[PDB]
């Protein structure tokens, strides 16, 4: 079989064995024994800006593994793509959208 | 019109230039001659238009 | 307290370099990218550092008519 | 002074990384026919090794006979699949 | 004299099994219903995280490594995390999100039959290609293997030059999602 | 008790000279890699015609066999493409069972 | 039809598409309405390159005739896989002859 | 091939996983022993001859401890949630080369494989703090999740600068490119930004205040969800070691070790076939190395596959160990940053610098004709 | 058959049917991957015209070049067969030393410079054939003729000298 | 056939939903995944890298609508206090 | 004469005057520009700020 497959199974098996020791040996007991408040908008912004910048950085990864062919024409277009995304970053820096300062 | 004229005839120049196998790309010299005729006819038509009416 | 760029642009550049260093030098390093692209290559070709030709990424077909070779035929099997 | 007793765990980690690399290169050396393994392989390299199995039977086998053996013009493998396309 | 066509099992270049695709598709379907039936919106999003990974694995298993990894990095890494944030913070009463699904059960048979019976015919032969059975034959090439590129390198070769207008329009779509989302949510200054 | 090991002026100078030395060594190395790549490509180009020729006889062989296998079985050859181009096969006829092994 | 394939290019059906575009542009104009009819076969070749329906149909038939022909003829001694893994090897000439049945 | 692939696969998987698991268990002993030398005390020295069984007792003690998990409307989150956190922790190891192409998987998109495993890791923190029965503690898990997503962008934007110099996402190719120079020298700022991001991603001090305040508001009526699981600790230490190996792959030499053969070749000029091996140097003399006894054995022992593989692992092992030291030294050196302050550091200091360097580096690469080829070479 | 890389291939289909008698026959090359790469520059030094005719021919017949370019393929395999025969007859000792090196070096030329330099001096003296990489930069030493190789796993000894054709 | 099944699932998410406006966000994404997966599988069948590019841009636009949508849902929640439809 | 004066398929546009270039280089466009183009460009340029000033005097912001 492939090494990747046998590796995932082995990691899976080790996890089962460590779990089994807890179930087999560790002590067990049958006895296993409402408000509202606004949440900070900051939590939304952290995932929002991450999601957008993560996509933009992702779109740049193909350029890095194709630079010999993209060359000067590709560099130019990738710089125009960098500049547009940077201007959006300066906007979140300008409005302290992250509400960190 | 029942005929479509390509807005982008430069699609004939499309195609990856890498890892090209011999005999993959078709010969399009007859396409090139059709588009050459068309350029030459408009050049001449205009030349007749602004030289036979400017005298 | 803090300067105004349009009113005093050189005194702002000193204040931002001292008071907003991470931001100021991001804008500076960013500008050094368009500078290096407009200066180094002219200086490189001034001293004779030529660009390498592109490496082959397709079989290099020869231009022109075929050469009508003779030799290595079936009789030479 | 040097507290060597705190350095002992660090030597174990270095020795562990050493024995992984030591043993992995040994089993890939015996896997490849008592010869060093191939690394950044592409469609070309993989096809070049398939033709090594055509001439010798081993994906890493090598021979410099200018004349291919009889039957070599028939053992060219055409892979058959059921789903991918 | 003997059969000219000969069938043999490959030994060290034997690829993967078609079965894994029937397993992943069944898993993708099973988690798909569990998304639209679960009472808790949290559990639905978790079953959605499960679905996105089954499809990602199917793509990686059929050779689409960069897009499958991209799906894993974007959908599970970022899109669903934003879904957990909003869901784990909004006050959700689960009784107010439950509706009598049985009232809607007759329209589910109707809509499923009609939509499937139309869209299926529309697909191309190669999507529905899968008792004598066809097998897909493949052979090797040399001129087209000189400098083979990974798919990301091939996407990169054309993404920033020939089809660069798509990058420009997408950069402005992301730019709009940045400015617009901040303007509708944050209190200025 | 100020010490020069942590004074900014020696540190920036030391960090700067390290970056220039590494940028000199990166310039030379990638230039060598790109010339090693040129020799690798020319090496595969001089071999591509012999390798493609042996493949081409194999494609001619199987196609002429399949054309004959049909004429002996179905009574004629069913034309797939209206053009006379050679299209590399997508599907093939296979024996019902593999070799016993 | 884009002309760029998964491995660094080009695409497998791109030759048929250029053959189709060439046919339409060079035979069909506003003067002659039925010039495009010379394109009907060329379009089928391109729809067939992408989807392979007609080829699948030829193979399903030819494969059914082949299997119904080799399931009734007498078999002498089928070659084992190990024999057909030694075919064309430099030291197994005996097995190559058995595979070739010469 | 010579033997069965399935055996080959198993031998490689055990040779990588078992020595890596014993190493992750000595990083825990090493943290305590290092912090104690810097804090003028000793580390563990009692459970074991030199405290070398301390990890084993602590790991075994947790396993035999009763778990008080609520199990209320949850029998899949408690017993299948944390288990996959540990599967994700070990998944990144399979792309680690202990030599040229010596990995379980030699993957061309090896870098994008590691980014995918990092994005999956964020779930364990988010789900671990879901069982926290506190208003502020639950919020601390979201804040820790927000620190991971933010510093992942720093890590992914920084890796993009190595890929620009290397041309490939294969970890083997990335190391082989460093034969010209280690990436720490030409990308010095990028390295120090990557290391800080890696500490923040691992949620270690001085970047752990979010998850630290959680233990302060528990009260006298609640409990935590890490009372007996060794799973999360193994995931944590495994993540630290994996981050250090990746840092050494990208910026130090990876498995590349300075070669004496090159240094001795340049200096030596009096080659002698009689075995004397005279040297044309000022401290040189006439060596008496035995051709039949020493030189023959030494030459063969240099080119043996086990020896060369052993010194490539030892190189990568030394460099990971040095970086593990910097993690422990950093924890023993600084106070904790507040969550707001770390968020400003990521978003108003390190990301603007990275984006500026993202512009600059390809501009310099084009200017000096130094774009690498993206075909399979090296 | 299709040039798509396979993902779930478990079986191989062989065809024992030979070529028809009408096609003139050829003896296929029997050298493996590593011997071919050792002699790749020697084959392109002599067979370049025939290698170029074959590619130019197939180009002149789009979609029909596997057939319609057979005789040219037979000429390329005879010419390449003549170079492989010549290295065996004269350069056998140095030739094997070179490609057995490439066997354990990932088939990477920079890893085996000393063996190639000694093989280059044997071929040039016996067959007058020289290795030319086209369009190499003029401001620097040719990479194959450099005393130091940066990406080499093992250092090149100073006494091992690059072969320059005439010095 | 898997791509059509998942497209039904996203569609049936709208068929079976009277109260969840969150589940309509989820069902839109299941429909986008099915359409991208169809383009991706047909791309491998035609040796076309442009399908992979179109899939990538559908993933970017899909995330951008998720951001625009969950932001609008946050604006709505701030003033309403519930994301529940009074049915 | 290179023997291929028209080498690429190009779009013909119905215009009123002879085509010189479908894609001139930037330096040539500046070089062939008439002094009227300079007046027209500067006249439009100033029109933007001048509209904002006039709009300030009449309806104050
Ligand atoms: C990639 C984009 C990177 C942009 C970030 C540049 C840093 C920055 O915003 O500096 C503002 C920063 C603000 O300092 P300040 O003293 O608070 O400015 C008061 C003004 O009212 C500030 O208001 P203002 O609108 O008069 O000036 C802002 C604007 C200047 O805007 C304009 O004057 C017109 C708009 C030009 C846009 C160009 C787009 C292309 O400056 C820029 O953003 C520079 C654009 C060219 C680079 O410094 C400057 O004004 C730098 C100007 C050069
Ligand atoms: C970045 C900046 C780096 C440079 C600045 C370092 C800052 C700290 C400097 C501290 C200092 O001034 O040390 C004075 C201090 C003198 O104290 P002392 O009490 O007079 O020592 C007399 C004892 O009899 C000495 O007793 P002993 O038996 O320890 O001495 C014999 C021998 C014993 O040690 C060995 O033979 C070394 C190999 C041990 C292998 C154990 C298995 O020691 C050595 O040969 C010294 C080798 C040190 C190797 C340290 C490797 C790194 C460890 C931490 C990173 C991981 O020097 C040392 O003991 C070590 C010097 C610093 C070495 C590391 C740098
Ligand atoms: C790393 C290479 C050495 C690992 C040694 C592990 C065994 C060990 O430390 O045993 C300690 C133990 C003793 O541990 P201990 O806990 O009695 O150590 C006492 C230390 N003081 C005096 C400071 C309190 O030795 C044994 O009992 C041998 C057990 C061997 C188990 C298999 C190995
Ligand atoms: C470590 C031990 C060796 C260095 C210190 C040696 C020393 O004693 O100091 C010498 C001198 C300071 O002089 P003084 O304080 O007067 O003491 C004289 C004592 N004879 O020290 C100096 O003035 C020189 C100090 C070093 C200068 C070179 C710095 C090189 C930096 C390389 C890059 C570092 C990048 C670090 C990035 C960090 C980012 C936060
Ligand atoms: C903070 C520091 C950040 C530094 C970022 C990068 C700054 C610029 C890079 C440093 C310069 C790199 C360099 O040294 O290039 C050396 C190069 C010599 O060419 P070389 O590759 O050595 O080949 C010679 C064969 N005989 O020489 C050249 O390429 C010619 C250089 C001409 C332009 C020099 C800069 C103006
Ligand atoms: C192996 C590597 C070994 C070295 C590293 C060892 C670990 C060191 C960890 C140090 C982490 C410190 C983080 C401090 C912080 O949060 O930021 C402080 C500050 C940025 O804050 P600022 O926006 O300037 O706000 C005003 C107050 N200074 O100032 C800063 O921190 C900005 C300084 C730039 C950071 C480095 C950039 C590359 C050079
Ligand atoms: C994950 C892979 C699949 C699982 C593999 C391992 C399965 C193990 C199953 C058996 C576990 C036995 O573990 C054992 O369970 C019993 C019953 O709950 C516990 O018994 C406990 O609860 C019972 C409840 O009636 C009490 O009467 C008893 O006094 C108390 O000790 C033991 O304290 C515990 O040690
Ligand atoms: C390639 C990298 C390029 C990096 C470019 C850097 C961006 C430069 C432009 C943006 C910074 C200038 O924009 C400026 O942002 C700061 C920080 O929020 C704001 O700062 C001010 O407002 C915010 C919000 O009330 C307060 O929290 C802050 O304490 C106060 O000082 C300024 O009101 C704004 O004018
Ligand atoms: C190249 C030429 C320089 C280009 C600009 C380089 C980067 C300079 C720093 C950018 C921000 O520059 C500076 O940021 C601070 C943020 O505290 C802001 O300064 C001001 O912000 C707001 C007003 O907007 C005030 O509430 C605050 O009291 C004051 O500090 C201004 O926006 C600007 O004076
Ligand atoms: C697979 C093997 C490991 C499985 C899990 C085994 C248990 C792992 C957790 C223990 C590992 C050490 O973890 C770390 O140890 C040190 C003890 O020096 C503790 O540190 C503690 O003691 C030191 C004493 O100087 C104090 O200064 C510090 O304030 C205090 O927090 C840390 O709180 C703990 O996070
Ligand atoms: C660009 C990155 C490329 C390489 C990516 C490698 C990813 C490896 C991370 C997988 C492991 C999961 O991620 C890791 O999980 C553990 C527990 O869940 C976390 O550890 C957390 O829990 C443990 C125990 O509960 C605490 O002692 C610790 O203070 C806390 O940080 C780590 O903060 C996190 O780093």
């Amino acid at each position: 079989m492939s090494a990747m497959s046998i590796y995932i199974i082995f990691v899976s098996i080790i996890a089962i064995l460590f779990l089994a020791i807890d179930l087999i040996f560790a002590p067990h007991n049958p006895y296993k024994e409402q408000s509202r408040s606004p949440f900070n908008i900051s939590f939304f912004i952290y995932g929002l800006v991450f999601l957008l910048l993560d996509l933009e950085i992702l779109l740049l990864y193909p350029f890095a593994v194709s630079e010999y062919v993209n060359s000067a024409y590709g560099l130019a277009a990738a710089l125009i793509f960098i500049g547009i995304i940077t201007i959006g970053f300066v906007y979140e820096l300008g409005h302290d959208a992250l509400k960190v300062h | 019109s029942r005929h479509i004229e390509l807005k982008y005839p430069e699609v004939f120049s499309h195609g990856s230039p890498f890892n090209v196998p011999a005999g993959f790309y078709p010969n399009l010299d007859h396409v090139i001659e059709h588009y050459r005729k068309q350029h030459l006819e408009e050049e001449e038509r205009k030349a007749k238009k602004l030289a036979a009416a400017a005298a | 307290t803090t300067p105004r760029f349009w009113s005093t642009p050189l005194k702002y550049c000193r204040w931002a370099a001292r008071e907003r260093p991470a931001l100021f030098f991001s804008v500076v390093i960013g500008a050094l990218g368009p500078v290096t692209l407009a200066t180094v290559p002219p200086l490189r070709r001034l001293i004779g550092d030529v660009d390498a030709a592109p490496i082959p990424l397709t079989y290099p077909i020869p231009p022109g008519p075929r050469k009508q070779l003779k030799g290595y035929d079936d009789d030479t099997e | 002074p040097v507290p060597f007793e705190t350095l002992i765990p660090y030597g174990i980690i270095i020795a562990m990384f050493g024995v992984t690399g030591a043993g992995m290169a040994k089993v890939r050396h015996m896997f490849n026919g008592d010869k060093r393994h191939r690394w950044s392989v592409d469609q070309w390299d993989k096809q070049q090794m398939e033709r090594d199995r055509r001439l010798t039977g081993h994906l890493r086998g090598q021979t410099d006979n200018p004349i291919a053996p009889p039957g070599f013009e028939f053992n060219n493998p055409w892979k058959v699949x059921x789903x991918x396309x | 004299s003997q059969i000219s066509l000969l069938l043999l099992k490959e030994i060290y270049t034997n690829g993967s099994t078609h079965i894994m695709l029937d397993i992943l598709s069944v898993l993708a379907v099973i988690s798909g219903i569990c998304v639209i039936i679960s009472k808790n919106p949290i559990v639905s999003v978790l079953h959605l995280i499960g679905l996105f990974a089954y499809v990602s694995f199917y793509l990686i298993l059929i050779g689409l490594n960069f897009v499958g990894l991209s799906y894993l990095i974007v959908y599970i890494g970022a899109v669903s995390i934003l879904f957990l944030f909003i869901l784990m913070l909004i006050n959700i009463r689960t009784s107010e999100l439950q509706s009598n699904t049985s009232n809607s059960i007759p329209l589910t048979i109707l809509v499923g039959i009609i939509i499937s019976s139309f869209l299926f015919k529309m697909l191309p032969y190669g999507v529905i290609i899968s008792k004598n059975d066809l097998f897909f034959i493949t052979s090797k090439i040399w001129d087209g293997a000189l400098a083979e590129n990974n798919h990301i390198s091939s996407i990169g070769n054309i993404m920033y030059t020939n089809y660069n207008v798509w990058l420009i329009l997408a950069s402005f779509i992301l730019l709009l999602a940045m400015v617009g989302a901040i303007v509708i949510t944050i209190k200025p200054r | 008790p100020s010490r020069g090991l942590f004074r900014p002026r020696p540190l920036l100078a030391g960090a700067a000279v390290l970056m220039l030395y590494g940028w000199y060594k990166l310039v030379k190395g990638i230039r060598e890699q790109n010339e090693l790549a040129r020799e690798k490509m020319w090496a595969r180009i001089h071999l591509i015609p012999l390798l493609q020729a042996e493949e081409d006889r194999d494609h001619v062989r199987r196609y002429l066999a399949d054309q004959a296998r049909e004429k002996g079985l179905l009574g004629e050859n069913i034309k797939v493409y209206n053009s006379d181009r050679y299209v590399r096969p997508t599907f093939a006829v296979t024996p019902s069972k593999p070799a016993q092994e | 039809a884009s002309g760029y394939g998964l491995n660094g290019g080009p695409s497998r059906c791109f030759p048929f598409w250029q053959e189709l575009l060439a046919c339409y542009v060079t035979n069909s104009s506003e003067d002659n309405p039925d010039g495009k009819n010379k394109c009907i076969p060329v379009m089928e070749d391109y729809y067939e390159c992408l989807h392979h329906r007609k080829e699948a149909a030829r193979v399903r038939a030819l494969q059914a005739a082949y299997r119904e022909a080799e399931a009734k003829k007498l078999q002498e001694n089928p070659p084992t896989a190990g024999q057909i893994r030694n075919l064309g090897l430099l030291n197994k000439e005996e097995d190559t002859k058995k595979v070739h049945c010469a | 091939m010579s033997y069965s692939q399935t055996i080959n696969s198993l031998v490689e998987v055990v040779l990588v996983l078992v020595p890596s698991l014993v190493g992750i268990a000595y990083v825990t002993v090493g943290e305590r022993k290092t912090m104690g030398s810097m804090q003028r005390r000793l580390g563990p020295n009692a459970v074991g001859i030199y405290g070398l069984l301390q990890a084993f007792a602590d790991a075994l003690k947790l396993l035999l401890k009763e778990y008080v998990g609520p199990t209320q409307a949850n029998l899949v989150l408690f017993f299948l949630g944390p288990v996959i956190t540990l599967i994700f922790s070990l998944l990144g190891y399979a792309v680690i080369p202990y030599g040229p192409g010596l990995a379980v998987n030699d993957l061309s998109t090896g870098i994008l494989y590691m980014l995918a495993v990092s994005s999956l890791a964020t779930y364990g923190i988010l789900l671990a703090g879901w069982s926290a029965n506190s208003k502020y503690a639950f919020l601390g898990s979201l804040r820790s999740t927000a620190q991971l997503i933010s510093y992942e962008l720093v890590l992914s934007s920084s890796i993009l600068l190595v890929i620009m110099l290397s041309g490939s996402l294969s970890l083997t190719v990335i190391v082989e490119s460093q034969r010209a120079i280690w990436y720490i020298l030409p990308l010095l700022p990028v390295f120090i930004i990557f290391f800080i991001g890696s500490v923040a991603e691992t949620n270690r001090a001085p970047f752990d205040l979010a998850e630290a305040e959680s233990e302060l508001v528990s009260g006298f009526m609640t409990e935590h969800a890490a009372v007996i699981f060794v799973f999360f600790f193994l995931a944590e230490y495994g993540s630290i070691v994996l981050m250090c190996i990746l840092t050494s792959i990208l910026f130090l030499g990876g498995y590349l070790l300075i070669s004496l053969l090159d240094i001795i070749y340049n200096n030596l000029l009096s080659w002698i076939v009689i075995g004397k091996y005279i040297i044309f140097i000022f401290p040189f003399w006439g060596p008496v190395f035995i051709d039949l006894g020493l030189y023959e054995i030494i030459s063969y022992l240099y080119n043996a596959p086990t020896v060369e593989g052993s010194f490539y692992g030892l190189s990568l092992g030394v460099k990971t160990s040095i970086l593990i030291f910097v993690f422990i030294w950093t924890r023993a050196s600084f106070p904790r940053i507040r969550f707001d302050q770390l968020m400003s550091f990521c978003w108003t200091v390190l990301l603007p610098i990275l984006f500026a360097l993202i512009v600059l580096v390809p501009c310099i690469l084009y200017s000096f004709n130094i774009f690498p080829v993206n075909i399979s070479l090296l | 058959m299709a040039t798509r890389k396979p993902a779930f291939n478990q079986h191989v289909l062989l065809d024992t049917t030979p070529l028809p008698d009408s096609i003139p026959k050829v003896k296929e090359i029997g050298a493996s991957s590593a011997p071919l790469l050792s002699a790749s520059f020697f084959i392109g030094a002599r067979c370049k015209d025939y290698n170029d005719d074959y590619m130019q021919c197939k180009n002149e017949n789009p979609g029909r070049g596997e057939f319609e370019c057979l005789k040219e393929g037979r000429r390329v395999t005879r010419c390449a067969r003549s170079v492989l025969k010549d290295i065996n007859t004269h350069c056998l000792e140095q030739f094997r030393a070179h490609w057995q090196c490439l066997d354990n070096n990932n088939q990477q030329l920079w890893q085996c410079r000393p063996a190639e330099w000694k093989l280059n001096k044997c071929v040039y003296e016996n067959l007058k054939l020289e290795k030319v990489i086209p369009d190499q930069p003029k401001n620097s030493t040719p990479v194959h003729l450099r005393q130091r190789q940066i990406f080499a796993h093992h250092a090149i000894p100073p006494w091992e000298r690059p072969f320059i054709p005439g010095q | 056939n898997i791509t059509l099944i998942l497209f039904l699932i996203g569609i049936l998410g709208f068929v079976l939903n009277r109260k969840n406006i969150i589940l309509m966000l989820i069902s839109i994404e299941i429909m986008l995944l099915s359409i991208t997966f169809l383009i991706l599988l047909s791309s491998l069948n035609m040796d076309d890298i442009i399908g992979q590019t179109y899939a990538i841009y559908i993933i970017v636009v899909a995330g951008a609508e998720s951001a625009i949508g969950l932001g609008i849902l946050v604006a709505f929640y701030r003033l309403r206090g519930s994301i529940a439809i009074e049915y | 004469t290179p023997t291929q004066t028209y080498q690429f398929p190009s779009k013909t546009v119905k215009t009123d005057y002879p085509l010189i270039d479908n894609d001139p280089h930037f330096t040539r466009v500046i070089r062939y520009a008439r002094p009227s183009d300079y007046a027209h460009g500067l006249a439009a340029a100033a029109a933007g700020p001048a509209a904002l000033w006039l709009m300030e005097r009449i309806s104050p912001s």
